[PDB]
This record gives structure tokens, C-alpha cells and sequence, in this order.
């Protein structure tokens, strides 16, 4: 009984910046993320399952959507997105599109496009329930180079707080 | 029965095994884990 | 701003994949509700019915020489059937459909250009027949019971068992039976209609006689005949102990060999699973205290429900009966751990330090008359509730 | 596609119908279609008519029957202004039985069952007969002398309950249950454009009592005078409303107890009257889970009636009447 | 009898000013209110009932109205009101929110948010039928000092005048 206040649900792997190292490739060091595997005292190594909300930051971030009809069409097997779109009852897309820009001169503009892209795909993040104000501080024009922190606002596992405009996320078991 | 039904244990043994050489890349599973609980599932779907 | 950069702002307009440029962009946003007008009465009314129907406004223009030709392209997307993709420059992309779309053109006042004014509609397909949902808030107990019905009636044959064991299996189902009565009187209790008089009538008056358990047929109607009426006799948490007996009684194994231990064993199974089935619909009768309770309850149910499956599978007496009592698993499954989680939305208020009922109730809800509904769910005095507490949604 | 209908008047599938509405019902043993064409008259060509008056019609619904049976009538109109439309009806193949005229020659059918007199009753006018309830006897059918073809049925099968009606295919349904075939659990704010209930008080009745006579063969005296009775009650209305519908045919204690209880159901059935408005365009029986909490409905519920409607302007909607949970 | 006129109707304890006494801090003297304990002839000491509408309009203007909901939220427990308030009928609220102005520069302004919402309480004086005319004469900025003098129109126990556009409040016996 008393006990009961923790939670019987538990977290699945989860996708991790930096998981499997850096990449020199001269012109800096990338991430190349992947699943972190965790040893223990005696052999049994397990999967990594922190860090759930940038989990799922990674996983839309680093996924290509659906492209759009044109007239000029796709080959059957570029056309982006997921097969297991088909079944979920949300009624959304899985991936983002920011590869997907139509690239122009004057790269204020392509900036502005880039930051329309990520803060539409990083939406489903609050959409789902996982945090509750995801947002881009995309500026820079440089010659190429551009700056994209992200924010992931979260909860706490207890709610601590009364009287809040909005309601809590549904999902703020994983912590956020 | 009519088609086989191997031993039990040595079926969750091969599962455990496959998905020890598969995933965690050759290591044993630490009990009551993820992992765990997903090599049980899978038994029972084969069962079915 | 000073320094705003419009077209790097409003996204291109295009409907249905054809581009265009806008020069507008409007919308009609709102929400529609009645308006109550009590007579003689300085007060008002207001119910919230719904979400208002959008729609969008926005005016084309083609200013190029070759505009009429860029017109009639137009023309022709605009009407091809069927609602279709549309980028609202300042509210991205939608899915709408067009309702209307003039198309103003002058010549010897304004040759040249061309304004066509276009009102589109939100619109999203249903599907086709009225919204085939499920409710997931409910237990179907029809597969399994035919199910049962069908193990029962395949290993249950008081006319092709040995003569010497005939009277001992049918007396084990008279006293199944007897088991089932027994419990509808210790539920009824205080019920006095006359319906109450005729269903011992007719449960005595198939006890009495002798020759109606030696047919599968009117076997298997008594017993589910007579859980029918166990479940219909009263509701919810009243069903508990009375049910839980049931699934210790028929919890046993048949010590007869050959068929004779196959029918005692289908007698046995029939029961448990009946009652592990109307144990499931009675625990969803009644609304969760909390997340721990529900997720026991549910494991207690699945333990029986497995241990029946392996039961029925161990010698391969037969398959299908525990594929359908796998299916009845994962469906009570799906259905419990709905209600353990969601149907109340229970939370875990972290208070700094312990507060009464109704302190706890008012800053919570904003309605202390609630504090009642804090004393199922947490343990701790009225005047120290805390300082974790549990309690709904807000 | 959207596409429902595609009518055909026995072939031509009617392409310029300007609206329609098709009705499907269980207090009745027809339906009613009615399509709006269009029919121009240009006065110094050549112009033609169809004056069928009778030639046979089906409304494929959604790509599936739902209606068998222009034999109603024809009805141009004109106007100056929006004039020229013809609005041809249809009723059901089961039509001839509502509106001729029994021409058996005997009158006097002896040691016969409800099923056989209604299988003399229909197959004067080659109507299949879907007999789906049970096997009733009774010793005396006299019809009343050209009574007609749809009277004599509904007496003689309300006094053994059985819903009359008719389906899809163009067949008689003779039944005394329901058509299974569950379906969509309609929800207050998921698809019902409209609803409106109303459960009300005035056409319900504690206790039916069912007196009569006995009309077996040598059966006289008190044995066919004064036993015959029956109190059937329905254990949810109220107070004493009591009620005596008299019997009309060799009243046995099942007879009577069981006309008892057909209109036991019928009342029952007219004391919570559902009326939904979907949207788009299968349930002439169905049962449907409902759930409108404002107005405590969360239950299951069958539907008596089914009318498609359509008008290209703003419209295909479908409104359904349901039938109470007790 | 002839000699009925005199309302049955008491009054309860009231909270006073200086009850309790003044709380020198060296910017000035503050009030302090409380109850105040009157002796008699022969010990037997009594809460004295006096003053009965300024009574009132301490408790409305000296306890914390519920806060206004705010996207961060509040702690469980200082989101202010009273939860007796979820037991009367009148459909209004217990408490003053004066404390809770959003404070901001040119005094003035703020002059004008402490009046209307000054004001805004106090007129549960009327509404409560205490009182018929509550009205103040907030006036001044000097740095942060501010003085904030209150009127409480009453009435007497007894109609004395005839033909009034308004009405005998509601709770007259109080005297006001």
C-alpha cells in the first residue's frame, strides 16, 4: 500500500547523443548517436534508458519525413516516412523535413525557413506529452554555419505546484 | 500434439541466446531487466 | 520592425500543389455555445457546445503577361474534386477545401492584372460509416464464453464414459451447480421480488431431478444460466468474495483417469473460467482507488487466466481453446491496465509537509466539499493528510 | 469517393437525380424512396416521356442494396422559373400486400399455422417469404371477406409476436428477434450531428391483462369461457397503470401471455424514442452502443428506423430512431 | 408590546484597530488588530462588539485573496483564499488582492492599480449590505509612501428619511 507512490511504469531504450562517439572529419566533430549499453559487476551489459525527452528530440530530429507531391515525383522507395504511420491513431507523420528545405540565395531567409522546419517537427514533442515548451534559438549567417540550441522544458515526477494555466503533460513519468 | 513442442527450457534458451549474440553483442542478460522481460514476451509469442 | 524582411515571413501561398501569391490571408476562428435567459432572473447561462468551424479567406493576384493563362490553370485546380492540401501564408498548411473563387478582370480599365477572391473551408474526412470506434472502456465476455462452451461440450460426454464413473461425474457437476446456487443466495440477500422466488424455485427444480445433467446440452445452459444470474444479481464490489470462492473451488484437479478425469477436468476448467471472466467484469464495475490496487487486481486475474492456458495446453488436450483463452487475456489485459492508469487520473501531489483534509481538497481542486474523495485514496488522520498525496486530475 | 447511390429504374443508372431520400422501417412493411430529376423541355425539338407507373427499382447505397422495390407514381411539376422536376416514389416490393385485396377462394383455412396462411397470403402476388420466427398452430382462420393482404397479416402475426417488415433483397421478414449484425458505437461528440431523446410517460402500463376465447375443436363451456386469462407485467414503470387488450384468436395461455408481451414490447419501445442525425451515409436492426451522458444513455440500443437523405447542397445525413435498453 | 422596537438580532465579536496595539519599527507606527477583551465589575472579561463595519472591512482588506493562475504555478498551499468560500452562496470570494499588485515603475501607475483594486474589494461592503457608499481618496507618490484614506457611509437603526432613490440596504441593524 503506502508504498504505492512510485510508479510501476518503466522506460524502453533510448537513443543517446554522442553513443557512439565523435567523428573527426576536419571541418569539426559531429556525434553519431546510438544506444548507450551499460555493464554491470559480473558480464550482463543492458541498454542505456535516460534522457527520454532528448531521446525523442533524436529519434524526430534525425528522420525524414514524407516528401511532398510534385509533379515530377519520387522513386518508390525515397519518398520518406515510416510504414508504421498506418497504424497509430494520432493522426500525425513520424520524422521531420529540415533536409527538405527549397534551398535559396539571400540565407536569411533559408535561416527563417529552417527555423519554421525545426519548430514544426519539435512541436510533436509537446504534442505527445513528453514536454511542455520545446523551443529553437536558431541565429547565425555566417558564410554556411549556423547555431540551433534547443530547449526541452520538463516536469518533475510529483506534482509540486498548484494553480498552473495549463495541465500537466500527460507523459511526466519519464521526467522530461 | 502433432507438429514437435520442443522443452521448454531449451527453447527460452535459444531465444536468450540469438538475442545475446544479436544485440547485446555476446553477453549474458542481467535478470529482471528490459531485456529480460522482452526475451519472455517473445517466448510466449512463439508458443502462440 | 524596422528591419522586417516580409517575404521571408509569410510562407508562398499554393492550394492543391499549384503556387500562387497571396494578397490577403484571413480567418474566422471561434467557438459555439447556447446562451441561457432564465425569465425574471439576474442571472445568465452558458454551455460550451463545441469547436466553430474554420475558414479562410485570401485574394490571389496575377500580374504578368501571361496572367490569363495562369488564370484558367487556376481555374481548373481550384475546381478538381474533392478538398486538397492548401499553404496559408500565415497559418501554414491545412487541409481545405474551396467554396467560391471570383475572378474579377477588367479591360479598358485595368488590363493586365487579375484578382480572384478565394473562400476555403477546414476540411477532414470521417471515413464512411460513422465512426467505427471501439470501446476500449468495456469487456466483452461473448468470445470467451463460447469458447468455454465449446471445451466443455468436447471433453464432457456422461454417455461415452464407463459405466462405473458415470454417477461420479455427473454428481461433480451437481454440486458445480449447487456451488453456483449457493452463491446467488449469499448475494441476493435482501431481494424480495418475485423474481427472486422463481429463480430458487428453478434452481431447486433442477437439482431435484435426476436425468438433466446427462446432457452436455442442458449442462453447459444451467451453468451459464446460472452465472447470468450470479452476475445480474447485484454490482460491482458485491461480487467480489462471492467470486473469489468460486475460483478457489474449482481449483482442484480429478483424481478419475481416462475420460472420466477429462470430464471432472472440463466441469473444473468450465468454472474457473467463467469466474475468472465475471471477476473481471465485476472489477470494472467499480472505479479504481489507485494505481497499485488496479495493477494487483489485474495480476491477480491473469495469473488464473494463464495458469488455465498452460492447463489447457499441457498434453495438447486442445489448441483452440488456448489460443481463444490467450486472446481473452490480453483483451482483459488491455482493458484493466486502461482502467488501473486512466480511468480517474490519479497524481501524486507532493505537499511541503502534512495538511488537513479539507486545507489539502481546496487548494487542490478549489473545492474543499472534495476532501471526502481524499479519504478512500490516502491513509493518515483527516488532520494530517500528506505530504504525498494522492487524488485526481485537475 | 463519397459516392452512395446508384439508382437503377432497371438498368439506367440515374445520373442527374437531384436529391433523394430513402426510408427504412420496422413499425412498417414498406420503405419509401423518392428521387428529383430533372426532365428539360426544349419546345420545338422532339422530346420523350417514360410513363412507367410501374417499372421496378433498387437504390445501391455506398456500393451495397438498401432498397428493392418508379412504381409509386410520377409527378411532374412545372413553374416559370424552377420549374421542370419530376419527383417519381417507390415503395417496396411488399407493396401489393398493403394495397389489394385478398382473393383466396376458400376464406375458411382449418387446422392450419400463422406461417402457412401467410404463405397463401403473399404468394398470390410472388412475394418470397423470409419465415424466420417459429411455427405457430391454430384450428380456425376465417379472413374477413377482401379484407386485404397486409391487415390479415399484422393480426395474425401481433397476437404471436413477430415483426413484419421488409429487407434489403425485396423479401417479407417475418421475425421475432433482432438481425445481429452489431455496428458502430455512436458517442456524444464523435459523430452525432443531432440527437433527441425523449422517454416519456404517457403510453406505458404496469399490467397488461389478455382475456379471450377458446376456438379449439370441441372445447366449450367454462373451459372456453372463463379460464383464458393472462397478467403479464413489466416491472419499470410505476404505479398502477393497468390495461386490457382483448384476443382474437383460439386463446391459449401461450397465445395469450404472448400477445401480452408483443405489445409489452411496442409500448416499451415507443417510451424512449432516440432520434440521431449523423453524418455520411446498414441498421434496419441493428444494435449500436450509445453513450449521451448528458442525458444518462450508456447503453445498448437497436435501431427501428433508417433514412438516408441527400440534396447537393448541404447535405447526406442519415436519421436514425432507436429502440429503448429497458 | 408597544414596547417591541429593538431588533433580537445581536452582533458577533468584531476585529479592531489597535486592539492589540501600536508596533513601533522606526518608520512609523503601525495598527496591530485583534480582538479586544473587555473586563467587567468583578473579572468575568468579554470580547467587545463595536464598530462593526470597519470590522469587516479589516478582514476584507488584511487577508489574501486566491492568486490569479500564472503559467509557473504555486506551491500547494499559498495560492491564497479560504476554503470556506466553497460553502457560501453568493458566488463571490473572501480576501483582498491589494498585496498582489504587479508592481511597475511611475508610481503613478501603480497609484492607479492599488486604487482600483482597493476599491474592487471594498465594494463587497456594499454588495454584502453593510455599508451604501465605500469610497477612497488614494492620493500621492512621493517615493513609495502613499496614504489611502477610506469612507464607510452608514446608516441608523431606524428609517428617518422617506423617498430614497436607493433602498434600505440590507443589514442595517448593524448600524454601518
Amino acid at each position: 500500500c503506502t508504498v504505492d507512490v512510485a510508479d510501476r511504469r518503466k522506460r524502453f531504450w533510448t537513443t543517446q547523443i554522442a553513443a557512439c562517439g565523435t567523428s573527426s572529419d576536419d571541418c569539426g566533430d559531429c556525434a553519431r548517436p546510438g544506444l548507450q549499453l551499460m555493464c554491470n559487476g559480473q558480464g550482463q551489459v543492458t541498454v542505456s534508458t535516460d534522457n527520454y525527452a532528448v531521446g525523442l528530440a533524436l529519434n524526430i530530429l534525425l528522420t525524414d519525413a514524407s516528401k511532398a507531391d510534385t509533379g515530377c515525383g519520387w522513386t518508390p522507395g525515397n519518398r520518406g516516412g515510416f510504414w508504421g504511420d498506418s497504424f497509430r491513431s494520432d493522426n500525425l507523420r513520424s520524422g521531420s523535413k529540415i533536409r527538405q528545405v527549397p534551398t535559396r540565395t539571400s540565407m536569411r531567409e533559408t535561416v527563417s525557413l529552417i527555423r519554421a522546419y525545426a519548430l514544426d517537427d519539435l512541436k510533436k514533442l509537446v504534442t505527445y506529452g513528453v514536454a511542455k515548451s520545446v523551443d529553437v534559438d536558431l541565429t547565425y549567417r555566417g558564410s554556411n554555419k549556423i547555431d540551433m540550441t534547443v530547449i526541452i522544458q520538463g516536469v518533475d515526477g510529483n506534482e509540486s505546484r498548484v494553480g498552473l494555466t495549463g495541465e500537466r503533460i500527460s507523459n511526466a513519468w519519464v521526467w522530461s | 500434439c502433432t507438429i514437435q513442442r520442443p522443452d521448454p527450457q531449451d527453447l527460452r534458451n535459444d531465444i536468450a541466446t540469438r538475442f545475446s549474440t544479436n544485440v547485446l553483442g555476446g553477453a549474458p542478460i542481467i535478470p529482471e531487466s528490459n531485456e529480460f522481460y522482452v526475451v519472455s514476451l517473445e517466448y510466449a509469442m512463439q508458443e502462440e | 520592425g524596422p528591419c522586417y524582411n516580409p517575404d521571408a515571413e509569410y510562407l508562398p501561398a499554393s492550394f492543391k500543389g499549384f503556387s500562387f501569391d497571396a494578397d490577403s490571408s484571413d480567418s474566422d476562428h471561434g467557438r459555439n455555445g447556447a446562451e441561457a435567459e432564465f425569465v425574471f432572473g439576474e442571472r445568465t447561462g452558458y454551455a460550451d457546445l463545441g469547436i466553430k468551424i474554420k475558414s479562410y479567406q485570401l485574394r490571389a493576384r496575377f500580374q504578368t503577361n501571361d496572367h490569363i493563362a495562369q488564370t484558367n490553370a487556376f481555374i481548373a485546380v481550384l475546381e478538381s474534386p474533392g478538398p486538397g492540401l492548401l499553404v496559408h501564408p500565415t497559418r501554414g498548411t491545412v487541409f481545405a477545401a474551396c467554396r467560391s473563387a471570383r475572378v474579377t478582370d477588367s479591360k479598358v480599365d485595368a488590363a493586365g492584372v487579375t484578382y480572384v477572391e478565394l473562400d476555403f473551408v477546414e476540411a477532414n474526412s470521417v471515413l464512411s460509416g460513422f465512426g467505427l470506434v471501439g470501446n476500449l472502456v468495456a469487456l466483452a465476455l461473448a468470445p470467451i464464453i463460447t469458447a468455454t462452451e465449446g471445451s466443455f461440450k468436447r471433453h464432457f460426454s456422461p454417455d461415452n464414459i464407463r459405466y462405473y464413473n458415470t454417477e461420479a461425474v455427473v454428481s461433480t457437476m451437481a454440486q458445480a451447480v449447487t456451488q453456483v446456487q449457493n452463491a446467488y443466495l449469499a448475494i441476493s440477500g435482501n431481494d424480495t421480488s418475485q423474481d427472486k422466488w422463481t429463480t430458487v424455485r428453478d434452481f431447486r427444480n433442477v437439482l431435484i431431478d435426476e436425468f438433466t445433467f446427462y446432457s452436455p446440452a442442458n449442462a453447459w445452459n444451467v451453468l451459464r444460466n446460472g452465472f447470468a444470474i450470479l452476475d445480474a444479481a447485484a454490482t460491482g464490489s458485491d461480487k467480489f468474495n462471492v467470486l473469489r470462492n468460486l475460483i478457489n473451488w474449482s481449483s482442484t484437479h480429478s483424481d478419475l483417469d481416462g475420460e472420466s478425469g477429462d470430464a471432472e477436468n472440463a466441469i473444473f476448467t468450465a468454472v474457473r473460467v467463467l469466474s475468472a471472466a465475471y471477476l473481471a467484469k465485476a472489477y470494472t464495475e467499480t472505479a479504481a482507488t489507485t494505481v497499485n490496487e488496479g495493477l494487483t487486481q489485474y495480476d491477480l486475474i491473469a495469473a488464473v487466466l494463464e495458469q488455465e492456458a498452460q492447463i489447457a495446453k499441457d498434453d495438447c488436450h486442445d489448441n483452440e481453446f488456448f489460443l481463444q483463452i490467450r486472446a481473452f487475456a490480453v483483451d482483459v489485459a488491455r482493458v484493466m491496465v486502461n482502467r488501473a492508469y486512466n480511468s480517474p487520473s490519479l497524481i501524486v501531489y507532493a505537499f511541503p509537509g502534512t495538511v488537513h483534509g479539507l486545507v489539502a481538497a481546496w487548494e487542490i481542486f478549489g473545492d474543499a466539499k472534495r476532501s471526502r474523495d481524499l479519504e478512500a485514496r490516502n491513509n493518515g488522520s483527516p488532520w494530517a493528510v500528506g505530504p504525498k498525496i494522492i487524488s485526481e486530475r485537475v | 469517393m463519397i459516392k452512395p447511390m446508384r439508382i437503377f429504374i432497371g438498368g439506367e443508372e440515374l445520373v442527374t437525380y437531384t436529391s433523394a431520400q430513402l426510408q427504412r422501417t420496422k413499425k412498417q412493411m414498406t420503405g419509401s424512396l423518392t428521387v428529383e430529376i430533372f426532365l428539360d423541355y426544349v419546345p420545338t425539338k422532339p422530346t420523350i416521356v417514360n410513363a412507367v407507373r410501374g417499372k421496378e427499382i433498387l437504390v445501391y447505397i455506398m456500393g451495397e442494396l438498401a432498397f428493392t422495390g418508379a412504381g409509386g407514381d410520377v409527378s411532374v411539376n412545372f413553374s416559370k422559373g424552377n420549374g421542370y422536376s419530376v419527383t417519381l416514389t417507390a415503395r417496396g416490393r411488399t407493396k401489393y400486400l398493403i394495397d389489394s385485396s385478398q382473393t383466396h377462394p376458400t376464406g375458411f383455412f382449418k387446422n392450419t399455422s400463422d406461417k402457412k396462411v401467410i404463405e397463401t397470403l403473399v404468394k398470390e402476388h410472388n412475394v418470397v417469404l423470409q419465415w424466420d420466427a417459429e411455427e405457430i398452430d391454430e384450428p380456425k382462420v376465417t379472413l374477413r371477406d377482401g379484407n386485404r393482404i397486409y391487415n390479415e397479416i399484422f393480426e395474425r402475426c401481433n397476437q404471436n409476436c413477430h415483426f413484419a417488415y421488409e429487407t434489403r433483397d425485396g423479401k417479407l421478414l417475418i421475425t421475432d428477434g433482432t438481425n445481429g449484425t452489431v455496428g458502430e458505437d455512436i458517442i456524444l461528440g464523435y459523430n452525432i450531428l443531432d440527437f433527441s431523446a425523449e422517454q416519456s410517460e404517457d403510453q406505458a402500463n404496469s399490467q397488461i391483462t389478455v382475456k379471450g376465447h377458446r376456438t379449439q375443436k370441441g372445447v366449450w363451456g367454462n373451459d372456453a369461457i372463463v379460464q383464458p386469462v393472462q397478467t403479464v407485467a413489466d416491472s419499470w414503470v410505476g404505479a398502477n397503470i393497468p390495461l386490457t387488450i382483448q384476443h382474437y384468436g383460439d386463446a391459449t395461455n401461450e397465445g395469450l401471455q404472448r400477445r401480452a408481451k408483443f405489445e409489452a414490447d411496442r409500448r416499451a419501445a415507443e417510451s424512449k424514442s432516440v432520434s440521431v442525425t449523423v453524418f455520411h451515409v446498414w441498421d434496419i436492426g441493428t444494435v449500436h452502443y450509445v453513450e449521451i451522458p448528458p442525458e444518462g444513455i450508456f447503453d445498448v440500443l437497436e435501431c427501428v428506423s433508417l433514412t438516408y437523405t441527400v440534396d447537393a447542397k448541404s447535405t447526406l445525413e442519415t436519421k436514425l430512431e432507436l429502440a429503448p435498453p429497458p
